[PDB]
């Protein structure tokens, strides 16, 4: 769910 | 006349924040591993390293005049180091959730932290690092925080709910919001630096980068060509270009005027993330942190 992790 | 020279690569993990000294020929590049580096640039030396963490630290800053550097993590702590003697001067949790980005005023005491708990927050380090105020309005990660360098008592905070906000450092509210239209969300915000005009530039997920007239709010210009997510797009703050990033490899240069690419570069460190330009145009430096490390360039 949590996005731009990278 | 442009003419790119690399000064100074070196590969490492993935590098999400970069910065440089004002008066030093320094580096600083925060990790994804939880490291962080200060290189000379022009000896290639290290000047100093430290394994803050072992999460990513997405946010680095100097505080050239206390000697500091300011970094923020995903362990939801900024601490900061003097890096002439290494000393950890503060270390304190932030935020509830990831720091995106910070930045520091250019005179009085005041460092923003931009977060995935959907707030800036203000913190004041004359008053022992005491949270001064926080920014609440938008609805989903804040990716970027940009004091206005023509008027610091207001800042830029660009988020992945498609507004980038301005606020006034007194006020409870945003000044304005700007509605994009970049409906993959904003993820970096930049001033122009110089007073003859009010731009500001938005870069997003949706491959595109606008430019802003931020009195009429209008959008200016819409800057295609990158293949993925455009990680940051900034003015250079004396040569008449815009430099952008992206997760599709390149670091590309714009004409400022007439807002045509003029230059694509493929440096090999796969993908862009972050974006730093000499605070003073010494040498017209620029540096980048991609994937597998990072590049300075002299753009001529």
């Amino acid at each position: 769910e949590k996005v731009h992790v990278q | 006349k442009l003419d790119i020279k690399k000064t100074f690569s070196n590969r490492s993990d993935r590098v999400k924040g970069i910065d440089f000294h004002p008066t030093e020929p320094w580096v600083l590049t925060t990790l994804y591993s939880g490291r962080v580096e200060i290189w000379n640039y022009e000896t290639q030396v290290e000047v100093r390293s430290i394994q803050v963490t072992e999460t990513p630290v997405r946010a680095g800053k100097f505080i050239a005049r206390k000697n500091w550097i300011i970094v923020g993590s995903d362990d939801f702590r900024i601490r900061v180091f003097n890096y002439n003697t290494g000393e950890k001067v503060v270390d304190f949790e932030a935020h509830p959730d990831y720091i995106r980005s910070i930045a520091v005023h250019p005179t009085k005491p005041y460092v923003l932290s931009g977060s995935d708990d959907l707030t800036v927050k203000l913190w004041n380090w004359e008053n022992n690092w005491a949270l001064e105020q926080t920014f609440e309005g938008h609805e989903h990660f804040v990716m970027c925080v940009a004091f206005n360098p023509k008027d610091p008592s207001t800042f830029a905070s660009g988020c992945l709910d498609r507004t980038v906000k301005v606020w006034s450092l007194g006020q409870s509210t945003p000044n304005f919001t700007l509605t994009t239209g970049q409906e993959r969300g904003v993820n970096y915000v930049d001033y122009y630096p110089l007073p003859d005009k009010p731009y500001m530039i938005t870069a997003s997920d949706d491959l595109t980068i606008k430019i802003w007239d931020y009195q009429t709010k209008s959008c200016v210009a819409t800057l295609e060509g990158h293949m993925s997510n455009v990680s940051f797009a900034v003015f250079h703050p004396t040569l008449p270009i815009i430099i952008s990033g992206s997760e599709d490899g390149t670091l590309k240069i714009w004409n400022s005027s007439t807002y045509k690419v003029e230059k694509t570069l493929n440096v090999g460190l796969e993908r862009s993330w972050c974006i730093a330009t000499h605070p003073t145009g010494r040498k017209n430096y620029i540096a980048s942190g991609f994937d597998n490390g990072f590049t300075v360039l002299s753009l001529a």
